[PDB]
C-alpha cells in the first residue's frame, strides 16, 4: 500500500475551504514519520473488507496460514462466549469474553506492507506550501537535527547486498500445553528461549521445552545499499562521502549499482560501533530507511 | 550395590580364552610359545593373526569382535591378563591384529563403521614428537585428604566423581598428583590419499592417525604404509557455521522438584591405529651368486635400464652410475669430499628426455619427481608448521628432504627461479638446508642426487654456440653438474624405420614386446647388494 | 535507541492428556465445586460470594464437611499439603469473583482470602507433637493476650538509587534484590550503551542499591495471639502450656482475651539445643462460643 | 476431513489419490500400466528408491491438486507417499499369491524422489516466503567437504551401577537423563556420555556454481551450498555438470563459539533430494575414468545412474544407420549445421570427439587416445564458433583465453573457506577439465611462463605439484583444442608458416593436426555462403539431411563405450612406410614443420578413431590411408612448395 501525501494535503484543503476544522496530518507525518506507520496499519485493519474469492489450492501458504489463524480466533471467541453464558452467573458478556481470552495479535494476521511517498513540489507550490520531504539533499548536508524525519536524498548507488531473510518475530511450539509462543526481535542479535511461558506451563510444576518452527515465524526481505555523492555537490577540493540505506519488504531489488536515484526515507539512528576508547557519551550511528525510489533515467 | 554385567561380553571373554588355549609333520601351538617368548624378552605386545581367529565357532566371535571391537576390548584385555597369570608369573599389555581380508580407501570411509576395527592404506606426510600421555591419574580430595588412584581417562581428562569414603562426601573437587601416576608414549601422524586412488577432478584427502605405546616412531614421512586399527570420533569446534542442524544436549527437567549446561555435539572422524606396516634374506642368494658370476653383467645391466626407450646408451650408462654412487670422504682438517653424482640432460621439447625421468621416479627406491614451474621455495627445502595443536612447532619436509640418500628428478629445470636455484646450489655445496622462519632456526640433511632435464635457451640447440651460451643456468650451479648429455636428432632411413617398427610393436603387442634381460626385482636386489662395497 | 521486545502466546493444539494431580486441574475442580455444590437445593457458596462482593469483603468462608462430601481426593490433598493447595483455591475464588463483579457492574480486586471452618474432633494442646508438623489441626483454648496490629507489604515499587532503574515486587521471606537488575535485564539496545560510560570505568551500583517508594505501595494488617489450655484440666503442680498464633487481614480484631475459642490452623516452626525450633500456628479459622456480652 | 494445522493437506485423501494414481496411469507400450511394472521390477531387483517424475501427476485428472500440495508442503507429502508405496507393494505381493517370503519387504524401507519440479527463476530471484518449498538448480561442482558424522542415538552410562541408556534425537536435541532409572540406583546426575558407542549418520556439504538460464542486468556469478545425506554422499565429483532438485531452507548462525547468541539475518542453503547427471544435449562421461566409482556406487546401493539408458529399438536404429555407406560425410555434415562447409575441419572435430583407444600395460604404463588440435587461419573465419560447439557438447571442459590465465590458476591453489575459516585446496582449469576437452582461444598471446605447464599435460596427461602442504601428481586426461591468430593482418602466402605464426617451431610438432583456414575470394563460394547466412533470417525462429543432436550424441556415446579397435600387420606396414616417406620428403631449415615421432603417434590415434567410428574392431588399410590423407590435407601440403614453403594461392580449393 502506497500512501501519498498530496492526497492528504488535498483532503485537508478541501475540509478547510468549506469551513470545518482539520489538523496538519502532513506536518505531523513529516516530522515523526516512524510513529504513524502503526496508526495507519491499525486504521486499515479496522476497515479491511472481507474476501470475495474463496481460497483454493493455487494460493500462497502464507495466506492459508493467516486464514487458519483468523478462523481459530473466531472459534475460541465463540467457545468462550458459550461457556460463560452456560453458567447463568450483552456488552458486559462480550467485554468479559475479550478480557478472559488470548488471541493472535493483528501483526501476525496482517498480509500487506505499507509505505509513504513524499510531497510533490508541484502540489506544494499550487497549495502555497513548502514541501520539505521532497527537497533533494546530499549526504554532506544531512546532520543530526534531521533524525526521525522523512527526507529525500539524491545520489549514485555503489553497492547493493543480496536479499536475505530478516526475522522479526520468532515462533516456538510447546508440546506440553499446545501453545505457540512469539518472541519479538528488533536487534542485530537475539537469544533463544528455553522454557515455556504459556499460562498452563507457568502455573504447573513441570514445564515443557520449547522448539523452533520456521514456517510460523515472521520474516522480512532485507537489503542494504551504499549511496555516494554526485560530483557537482562535492565542495571544492574535497572527497565525496557515502551513506547507508536499508530496504525492507517488496521494495527490494529496485536498486542496482551505478544508478543515479532520488530515495525517500525515514532517518533513524543506530547503536555505536567504533572503538570503546574513542567513545564520549551516547554516540550513535545513522542510516536511512527506504520508502520510495525515483530513477533519473 | 551389585553392578550390571554384560553376559555377551563375558561369553566373548571365555571364547577368546578358549581360542588362546586351544589354537595350535610336527604339530605346534603358537600363542603359548609367543607368551613364553614375551616372558623371555620382556615385551609388551602380542601379535594375533586375524585369519587364525576366523576358522572357529563358525566365525561368530570374529564378527562380534570386528563390528564391536570397541565394546569388547576391555574383556579381551581381562582374558589375556588371566591367561598370562595362569601360564606365567603394572605391566601394560597390547594386542595387535593384522592380515585382514580387505583394505579400504580413505575415500570410502563412512560413519556406519564408527567403533569398528578395519584396515587402511595411505602415504604419510608428517609426524610429531613423542610425548607422554596421561593414562591412569591419581587425585587427592579437598574437603578430606583421601587419595584416589588409577582413574582412567578414556580419551579425555577425567576426574573422580565421588569421594570413596562416606566419611567425606566430596564430589567434583579434587587435585591432580603428577608424582605417582602413569604415562604412555603418544604420537600423531598425518596421512594422505595415495596417488592412484584419487578420483577424477578432485584434490587428495588427509587423515589423522594416533599412535600409542611401542608402535610409535615406526612411520616415516614419504612412505606408503598399511594401518590396522579402530575408527573413532573426536570433538570438532570448527563445524559451527556449516549449514544444517547440529545436535545439542540439554538436561531433562521432568520429574525434579522445584520451588543451563547445554552442549554441542559436533565431531570429526579420526583413526587410532594399532598395527602399522610399510608396503613397498632367503633362497635368492643362489640367484644372486649365479647372476654376479656372469661375465657380461655390465652390458646386461646397461641394456636393462629404461627398456621402453630406444637408444641413448650413454644416457642409460649415466642413469646407472647415478643409481650407484661414490663414497663420501672426510679429511683430517675437517674437509668433506662429496661422493654423489649429478646429471643434466639437455634437449629440445621434441626429444624423449622426460621418459628417463619418469622411469627413474617409477623405479628408484627413494625418488621424487617435480616440475620447474609447478613448485615453490616452500615446496622444496622444508616448512615449519608451528600450529601443532598440542604444543611446540614441527617440521614439514620438502621435495629436497624427500629422497635423502636418493634421487630427485627436476623437469623443466630452466624455469626455476633465482631463490630456489640458490637453495639447490646450497644443497649441492653442503648437504644441508638452513631454515630460519618465525624465529625458528634449523638445519636439515639433503644428501641427495639430482637428475635434471633442460631445454635450449632458444628452443633449439644452436650447435654454433657453446654450452654456456646455450643454457640459462647460473655459473655456480652449472659448475657442479659433472655430466651434461646433449641429445640431438640425426636423420637416417634405417634408424627411422627401426624406431617406427619399435613404436608400432609396442602399440600392437603392448607388454609382450619388452623382453628385457632382467626384471625390476632382480635389478633392485642387485643394486642393494652392490651399494655396500666401498672400493 | 529502541524499545523493549515483547512476548505473548495463544493456544492452538491439545497437549498431553491432563494428569489429575496438576495445578490447573486442581483449580478447575475447585471452581466446579464452588459453582455447583448444592445443599438444600441452594447454591450457598455462589450466593454468599456474590453478597460478599456486594459488601466489599474479599473473603470466602467454607466448611470442610461439604468438601469431603463433594470430593475426597482434593480433601485429602488439602489436609496433607495445606501450604501448597491453599493458593490454588484462592486464585480460583479470585477468578470466579472477577466474572461476578464484571457482570454485576454492567447489570482492581486483590487476592480473595479463604477462611476454613470445621467441627471434627479437636486435639488437646498437650498432644501436639512432631507428626502434626505442616498438617492441619483443630484446637480449643482460651485467648489471654493479643498484640497490636503490625504492617506488612503486599505490593512494593522500588528504584535503584544510582542509575534510577525502577521495578516492582508482589507478595501473596521476600527480600529486595541484592544487586541492580538493569544488567541482567537487557531491556533495549541503547540500554547496553547506557550501562557503560566515562571511559573504562565499569558500572557497579553497589550492594543493596534499591530503595522503596512509599507513595505507591500497598500494605496489610498482621497480628499475634496467645492460646493456653483451659486452667481446669492442668495437671497439679505444673504451670500450664501456651502457644503462639499468627493471623492477618480479615482475621484481625475478631476476639478479645478471655474468650474460649476453637482454632483451625497449620502446625509450623521457625528458628529463633542443637537443632531446636519454636512451634507456632498459622490461623485459618476462628470459632467463638459467645462470651461476656 | 482432518487437515494438518498450518497446511491444507489431508492424509486420507492424499493417500487414496496416490494409490489410485499408482494403480491407474499410462503415458497417454503407451497403453500398458506403467508404475505397476516399475513396482514389480523394483521388488524383483531389491531396489528401494522410486524416481517420480513430478510432471506425470499433472496429467492424470485426480492428482492435479496433489501436484501443488507436493510443491508447497514436501515434508508431509513425501512421507505420505512413502507409506502409500510400502502399502501398495505389500498389497501387490499378497493379492496375487506370488511367494510367501514377504518379511524382508515388510521390514525394509522405501523412498520416493521427485525429479522434474517446474522451472525455477534462479536462486537470487526467490523471496523469504519461498522457504521450505521444492526447487531445482543447474550448476557446476567445485568442492565437497569430507564425510561428517551426525549423531542419531546417544548412549549413556551410569558411573555407579553400569546401567546403560539409549536416547533418540528429537528435532536436533538430546534429552539427557537426570536420574538413573533403576529403582535400586537412582542417584541424581550420574549419567555419562560414551561418544564411541553412539550411532551416527552421514552428511556432506557441496559447493555449487549456479548457472541460471535467465540473468538480470549486471549480475555476476556466485556460489551455493548443498547438503546431502545418507546414500547420496560421495555421488558428485568436482567438474561435473548436474541438475539438482531439493528443498529451500534457512537457518540462523551463532555469533561466536563462546556465547549462545544468534544473528538476526539468516543463512540459506539447499537440501538435496534428487540428482540428475545425464542429459540428451551432451555426451556421456568416459567410463574408462570412473571405473572404481561404479563399484563404489554398487556397494553403497545408491541408485544414481552415470550413463543414459539404451533401448533395443534405439540399438537397432543405430545399427541400421551405421550400415549405410555415406555415414562419415553424413556425420561430418551433422556436426554444427549452422557452420557452412569446412568439411575437413568438421571431420577433424568428429575424430577428436571419438578419440583413440586407451592402452594400459599390466605392470605399469599408460597410453591415452586424446587428440590435440590447433587452428590457424584468417581472423574473420568461423574458427571460434567451433570452440563454443565443442564446449557445449562435451561433458567436461573449460573455455579459457590465453592472456586471461595464470600458471597457478591453471593447476591449483589454496584458499580460506569463509564458513569453516580454515585453508582448503581447490582445483584449476586443467584438472577440472579432466576426461573432457579444454578450449584455448588466442593461444599465441599466452606468456612463456604460462605455456610452460602445457608441456607435461600434453606429454603424459599428468601435472606434478610440489607446493606448501601438497606434494603429489594429478591426472589431467583431457584433450586440447586451441586457436591462434597469425602475425600481422593476414596470412601471407609468400612466407613460411613459421614466419606467419608467433610460436616456436618446435612447439608446433606436438599437436596431432594443424589447420590453415585460408580465405580466398571466389564468386561462387561467396554467393553460396551469403545465401546460407541470409536464409537464417527468413523467419523469427530456426527451421534449418542432418541427424538430430540427441541421436548423434547417443550414437557417439555408444560407439565410444562399447568397442575398442586393435591394429593389424596390414596397417603396421603402411604406418611404417608412410612415416619413413614423411621423414624423407623435405629432408634450408625452419621452412616447414619437421616430422617427428609425434606424427606417427597421430597416425595411430587417428586410425584407431576412424576404426572406432562405424562400429568396427580392427584397424585396416583404408583407415590408415584416410588418416594420412587427413593429416596432409589439414596442413594442405598439396598447395605448398617443398623448397621454399610458400603457398600457391590458385591451387587451394574452397
Ligand atoms: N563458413 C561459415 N559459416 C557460417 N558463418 C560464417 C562462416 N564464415 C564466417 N561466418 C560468419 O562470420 C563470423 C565469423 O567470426 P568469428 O568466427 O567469431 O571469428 P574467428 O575467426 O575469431 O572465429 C560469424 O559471425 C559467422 O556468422
Ligand atoms: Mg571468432
Ligand atoms: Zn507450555
Ligand atoms: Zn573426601
Ligand atoms: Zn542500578
Ligand atoms: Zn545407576
Amino acid at each position: 500500500v502506497i500512501i501519498d501525501l498530496d492526497d492528504i494535503l488535498q483532503y485537508q484543503n478541501e475540509k478547510f475551504l468549506q469551513g470545518t476544522q482539520a489538523d496538519d496530518l502532513v506536518s505531523a507525518i513529516q516530522q515523526n514519520a516512524n510513529h504513524f506507520t502503526e496508526l495507519f496499519c491499525r486504521a486499515i485493519d479496522n476497515n479491511m473488507p472481507l474476501p470475495t474469492k474463496e481460497i483454493d489450492y493455487k494460493d500462497d501458504v502464507l495466506d492459508v496460514i493467516l486464514n487458519q489463524r483468523r478462523l481459530r480466533n473466531e472459534r475460541m471467541l465463540s467457545d468462550r462466549t458459550n461457556e460463560i453464558r452456560s453458567e447463568n452467573l450483552n456488552d458486559a458478556l462480550r467485554e468479559v469474553v475479550e478480557d478472559e481470552t488470548e488471541l493472535f495479535p493483528p501483526n501476525l494476521t496482517r498480509r500487506y506492507f505499507l509505505y509513504f511517498k513524499p510531497l510533490s513540489q508541484n502540489c506544494a507550490r499550487r497549495y502555497r506550501k513548502k514541501a520539505i520531504s521532497s527537497k533533494p539533499l546530499s549526504v554532506r548536508q544531512i546532520k543530526g537535527d534531521f533524525l526521525g524525519q522523512l527526507i529525500t536524498v539524491r545520489g549514485i548507488i555503489t553497492r547493493v547486498s543480496d536479499v536475505k531473510p530478516a526475522v522479526e518475530v520468532i515462533a516456538y511450539t510447546c508440546d506440553q500445553c499446545g501453545y505457540e509462543v512469539f518472541q519479538e526481535v528488533n536487534s542485530r542479535t537475539f537469544t533463544p528461549l528455553s522454557e515455556c511461558t504459556s499460562e498452563e506451563c507457568s502455573q504447573n510444576q513441570t514445564k515443557g521445552q520449547l522448539f523452533m518452527s520456521t514456517r510460523a515465524s515472521k520474516f522480512s526481505a532485507f537489503q542494504e545499499c551504499k549511496i555516494q555523492e554526485l560530483s557537482q555537490q562535492v565542495p571544492v577540493g574535497h572527497i565525496p562521502r557515502s551513506l547507508n540505506i536499508h530496504v525492507n519488504g517488496t521494495l527490494v531489488r529496485s536498486l542496482s549499482p551505478g544508478d543515479i536515484v532520488d530515495v525517500t526515507g525515514i532517518f533513524l539512528p543506530a547503536p555505536y560501533t567504533g572503538f570503546k576508547a574513542l567513545k564520549a557519551g551516547l554516540l550513535t550511528e545513522t542510516y536511512l530507511e527506504a520508502q520510495f525510489v525515483r530513477q533519473h533515467k | 550395590v551389585k553392578k550390571v554385567d554384560d553376559v555377551t561380553g563375558e561369553k566373548v571373554r571365555e571364547a577368546f580364552e578358549q581360542f588362546l588355549e586351544d589354537f595350535s609333520g610336527e604339530v605346534e601351538k603358537v600363542y603359548r610359545a609367543q607368551i613364553e617368548f614375551m616372558k623371555i624378552y620382556d615385551l609388551n605386545t602380542i601379535y594375533i593373526d586375524y585369519q587364525h581367529l576366523s576358522m572357529r565357532e563358525n566365525g561368530a566371535l570374529a564378527m562380534a569382535i570386528s563390528e564391536q571391537y570397541y565394546r569388547f576390548l576391555p574383556f579381551l584385555q581381562k582374558g589375556l591378563r588371566r591367561v598370562v597369570r595362569k601360564y606365567a608369573p603394572e605391566r601394560v599389555f597390547q594386542i595387535s591384529f593384522f592380515n585382514l581380508p580387505t583394505v579400504h580407501r580413505i575415500r570410502d570411509i563412512r560413519s556406519e563403521k564408527i567403533g569398528s576395527l578395519l584396515s587402511i592404506s595411505g602415504t604419510v606426510t608428517r609426524t610429531s614428537e613423542v610425548r607422554p600421555e596421561l593414562y591412569k591419574a591419581s587425585f587427592t580430595c579437598d574437603m578430606c585428604r583421601a587419595i584416589v588412584d588409577n582413574v582412567e581417562q578414556s580419551f579425555k581428562y577425567t576426574e573422580p566423581t565421588f569421594c570413596p569414603n562416606p566419611s567425606c562426601e566430596n564430589r567434583a573437587f579434587w587435585t591432580l598428583n603428577v608424582t605417582r601416576s602413569r604415562f604412555l608414549d603418544w604420537q600423531k601422524v598425518r596421512i594422505q590419499e595415495n596417488a592412484n586412488e584419487i578420483p577424477t577432478g578432485s584434490m587428495p584427502r588427509t587423515l589423522d592417525v594416533i599412535l600409542r605405546g611401542d608402535s610409535v616412531e615406526r612411520a616415516k614421512p614419504g612412505d606408503r604404509c598399511k594401518f590396522t586399527g579402530v575408527e573413532i570420533v573426536v570433538p570438532d569446534v570448527t563445524q559451527l557455521g556449516l549449514p544444517g542442524v547440529k545436535p545439542s544436549s540439554t538436561l531433562d527437567t521432568r520429574g525434579i522438584s522445584k520451588t543451563l549446561g547445554v552442549r554441542d555435539l559436533t565431531y570429526k572422524i579420526s583413526f587410532l591405529a594399532c598395527h602399522v606396516i610399510s608396503i613397498g634374506s632367503s633362497d635368492e642368494i643362489n640367484e644372486l651368486k649365479e647372476m654376479v658370476k656372469d661375465e657380461h653383467i655390465y652390458d646386461k645391466l646397461v641394456r636393462s635400464i629404461a627398456p621402453a626407450v630406444f637408444g641413448h646408451e650413454a644416457v642409460k650408462k649415466g642413469i646407472l652410475l647415478q643409481m650407484l654412487g661414490g663414497v663420501h670422504k672426510s679429511t683430517v682438517e675437517g674437509i668433506k669430499l662429496r661422493g654423489d653424482i649429478n646429471i643434466c640432460v639437455v634437449g629440445d621439447p621434441s626429444t624423449s628426455k622426460s621418459q628417463f625421468l619418469k622411469y627413474v621416479v617409477g623405479f628408484a627406491p627413494r625418488s621424487v619427481y617435480t616440475s620447474g614451474k609447478a613448485s615453490s621455495a616452500a615446496g622444496l627445502t622444508a616448512a615449519v608448521v608451528r600450529d601443532e595443536e598440542g604444543g611446540d612447532y614441527t617440521i614439514e619436509a620438502g621435495a629436497l628432504m624427500l629422497a635423502d640418500n636418493g634421487i630427485c628428478c627436476i623437469d623443466e629445470f630452466d624455469k626455476m627461479d633465482i631463490s630456489d636455484q640458490v637453495a639447490i646450489h646450497e644443497a649441492m655445496e653442503q648437504q644441508t638446508i638452513s631454515i630460519a622462519k618465525a624465529g625458528i632456526h634449523a638445519t636439515l640433511n639433503a644428501r641427495t642426487s639430482i637428475l635434471a632435464a633442460a631445454n635450449p635457451v632458444g628452443g633449439r640447440y644452436n650447435r654454433k654456440l657453446s654450452l654456456r651460451g646455450n643454457l640459462n643456468m647460473t655459473a655456480p650451479i652449472m659448475s657442479r653438474f659433472d655430466l651434461f648429455f646433449v641429445i640431438l636428432d640425426d636423420c637416417n632411413e634405417k634408424i627411422d624405420t627401426e624406431l617406427a617398427s619399435h613404436i608400432v610393436d609396442l602399440h600392437m603387442k603392448r607388454d609382450e614386446a619388452i623382453e628385457p634381460p632382467f626384471s625390476a626385482e632382480q635389478l633392485r636386489r642387485y643394486i642393494k647388494y652392490a651399494r655396500t662395497f666401498k672400493p | 535507541s529502541f524499545d523493549r521486545p515483547e512476548i505473548y502466546s495463544a493456544p492452538v493444539l491439545q497437549g498431553e492428556s491432563p494428569n489429575d494431580d496438576d495445578n490447573t486441574e486442581i483449580i478447575k475442580s475447585f471452581k466446579n465445586f464452588i459453582l455447583e455444590f448444592r445443599l438444600d437445593s441452594q447454591f450457598i457458596y455462589r450466593d454468599q460470594l456474590r453478597n460478599n462482593i456486594l459488601v466489599k469483603n474479599y473473603s470466602l468462608t467454607v466448611n470442610m464437611e461439604h468438601l469431603i462430601g463433594y470430593n475426597e481426593d482434593i480433601y485429602k490433598k488439602l489436609s496433607d499439603e495445606p501450604s501448597d493447595i491453599i493458593p490454588l483455591f484462592e486464585t480460583a475464588i479470585t477468578q470466579v469473583a472477577k466474572r461476578i463483579s464484571i457482570l454485576s457492574r454492567a447489570q482492581s480486586l486483590p487476592t480473595f482470602q479463604l477462611i476454613l471452618n470445621s467441627n471434627a474432633n479437636q486435639i488437646p494442646l498437650r498432644d501436639l507433637d512432631s507428626e502434626h508438623v505442616s498438617k492441619i489441626v483443630r484446637l480449643s483454648g482460651i485467648i489471654i493476650s493479643t498484640s497490636v496490629l503490625s504492617s506488612r507489604a503486599t505490593y512494593l515499587s522500588i528504584m535503584c538509587r544510582n542509575c534510577r532503574h525502577t521495578t516492582s515486587i508482589t507478595i501473596n521471606t521476600v527480600s529486595l534484590p541484592r544487586s541492580c537488575l538493569s544488567t541482567i535485564e537487557s531491556e533495549s539496545s541503547m540500554a547496553n550503551e547506557s550501562n557503560i560510560g566515562d571511559e573504562s570505568t565499569k558500572k557497579n551500583c553497589g550492594p543493596d542499591p534499591y530503595i522503596i517508594i512509599h507513595e505507591s505501595s500497598k500494605f496489610i494488617d498482621q497480628q499475634f495471639l496467645k492460646l493456653q489450655e483451659i486452667p481446669e484440666l492442668v495437671p497439679v503442680g505444673e504451670m500450664p502450656r501456651n502457644l503462639t498464633m499468627t493471623c492477618d487481614r480479615y482475621l484481625t480484631n475478631k476476639v478479645i482475651p478471655g474468650t474460649r475459642v476453637t482454632i483451625v490452623g497449620i502446625y509450623s516452626i521457625y528458628n529463633s539445643g542443637v537443632a531446636i525450633r519454636t512451634p507456632y500456628i498459622k490461623i485459618l479459622g476462628i470459632q467463638s462460643d459467645v462470651e461476656t456480652s | 476431513l482432518r487437515i494438518i494445522w498450518g497446511t491444507n493437506v489431508s492424509i486420507q485423501e492424499c493417500t487414496t489419490n496416490f494409490r489410485n494414481f499408482l494403480m491407474s496411469f499410462k503415458y497417454k507400450t503407451d497403453e500398458e500400466l506403467y508404475y505397476i511394472k516399475q513396482l514389480n521390477e523394483m521388488r524383483e531387483l531389491g531396489t528401494s528408491n522410486l524416481n517420480l517424475d513430478a510432471r506425470n501427476l499433472l496429467a492424470y485428472k485426480q492428482t492435479e491438486d496433489l501436484y501443488h500440495q507436493l510443491l508447497n508442503y514436501p515434508q508431509e507429502v513425501i512421507s505420505i507417499m512413502d507409506q502409500t508405496i510400502k502399502d501398495c507393494m505389500v498389497s501387490l505381493i499378497v493379492d496375487n499369491n506370488l511367494d510367501y517370503d514377504l518379511d524382508e519387504i515388510e521390514t525394509k524401507f522405501y523412498k520416493v524422489r521427485p525429479y522434474n519440479v517446474g522451472s525455477c527463476k534462479g536462486m537470487r530471484e526467490l523471496n523469504p516466503n519461498d522457504i521450505d518449498k521444492l526447487i531445482n538448480l543447474k550448476g557446476l561442482v567445485l568442492r565437497s567437504t569430507p564425510v561428517i558424522p551426525d549423531m542419531k542415538v546417544a548412549f549413556f552410562k551410569c558411573n555407579v551401577c553400569d546401567h546403560t541408556m539409549a536416547v533418540e534425537i528429537d528435532r536436533g536435541v538430546i534429552q539427557e537423563p537426570a536420574r538413573c532409572e533403576r529403582i535400586d540406583c537412582n542417584e541424581p546426575n550420574s549419567m555419562s556420555l560414551i561418544h564411541n558407542r553412539c550411532s551416527f549418520a552421514d552428511k556432506q556439504v557441496i559447493k555449487l556454481q549456479e548457472t541460471p538460464d535467465f540473468v538480470p542486468d549486471g549480475q555476476t556469478p556466485h556460489s551455493i551450498s548443498l547438503c546431502v545425506y545418507d546414500e547420496l554422499v560421495d555421488s558428485c565429483r568436482a567438474g561435473d555438470r548436474i541438475e539438482v532438485t531439493g528443498t529451500f531452507r534457512s537457518i540462523p548462525i551463532r555469533a561466536n563459539s563462546r556465547q549462545r547468541v544468534l544473528k538476526s539475518l539468516y543463512k540459506t542453503y539447499v537440501d538435496v533430494v534428487h540428482v540428475k547427471k545425464v542429459s540428451d544435449k551432451r555426451l556421456d562421461v568416459d567410463t574408462s575414468t570412473i571405473e572404481q566409482e561404479l563399484m563404489q556406487n554398487k556397494v553403497d546401493h545408491n541408485e544414481v545412474e552415470e550413463v543414459r539408458q539404451i533401448t533395443d529399438q534405439d540399438l537397432a536404429k543405430i545399427r541400421e544407420v551405421a550400415a549405410r555407406e555415406d555415414l562419415y560425410s553424413l556425420l561430418a555434415r551433422s556436426i554444427a549445421p549452422s557452420i557452412y562447409e569446412l568439411e575437413d575441419v568438421k571431420k577433424g572435430i568428429l575424430l577428436q570427439l571419438f578419440g583413440g583407444t586407451n592402452k594400459t600395460f599390466t605392470k605399469g604404463g599408460r597410453y591415452r587416445g586424446d587428440i590435440n588440435i590447433l587452428l590457424c587461419g584468417d581472423p574473420s573465419t568461423s574458427k571460434s564458433q567451433i570452440l563454443q560447439y565443442v564446449h557445449k557438447i562435451t561433458p567436461r571442459g573449460v573455455y579459457t583465453s590465453g592472456k586471461g590465465s595464470s600458471a597457478v590458476g591453471l593447476t591449483a591453489y589454496i584458499t580460506r573457506d569463509v564458513d569453516t575459516k580454515q585453508l582448503v585446496l581447490e582445483s584449476g582449469a586443467l584438472v577440472l577439465s579432466d576426461g573432457g576437452v579444454c578450449c584455448i582461444d588466442e593461444f599465441d598471446k599466452m606468456s612463456d611462463s604460462t605455456r610452460s605447464v602445457l608441456h607435461e599435460v600434453m606429454e603424459q596427461q599428468t601435472i606434478s605439484i610440489a607446493k606448501a602442504g601438497i606434494i603429489t601428481t594429478l591426472n589431467a586426461r583431457s584433450s586440447i583444442l586451441a586457436s591462434a591468430n597469425p602475425i600481422g593482418s593476414r596470412y601471407n602466402p609468400n612466407l613460411p608458416v613459421t614466419e606467419n605464426i608467433d610460436l616456436p617451431p618446435p612447439l608446433l610438432s606436438r599437436f596431432d593436426l594443424v589447420y590453415l583456414v585460408l580465405d580466398k575470394v571466389d564468386e561462387k563460394n561467396d554467393r553460396e555462403l551469403a545465401k546460407h547466412l541470409t536464409n537464417l533470417y527468413l523467419e523469427d525462429k530456426p527451421e534449418h539431411d542432418v541427424l538430430p543432436v540427441e541421436f548423434l550424441t547417443m550414437y557417439i556415446s555408444y560407439a565410444k563405450e562399447h568397442i575398442h579397435p586393435i591394429i593389424t600387420e596390414a596397417a603396421k606396414t603402411e604406418l611404417v612406410r608412410a612415416y619413413v616417406g614423411m621423414r624423407k620428403m623435405g629432408d634450408s631449415d625452419e621452412k616447414r614443420i619437421t616430422a617427428t615421432t609425434r606424427q606417427l603417434e597421430s597416425m595411430i590415434r587417428l586410425a584407431e578413431a576412424h576404426a572406432k567410428m562405424k562400429l568396427k574392431n580392427v584397424v585396416e588399410l583404408e583407415d590408415v590411408q584416410e588418416a594420412v590423407r587427413l593429416i596432409r590435407s589439414a596442413i594442405k601440403d598439396y598447395a605448398t612448395d617443398p623448397k621454399t614453403g610458400k603457398i600457391d594461392m590458385n591451387l587451394v580449393q574452397t
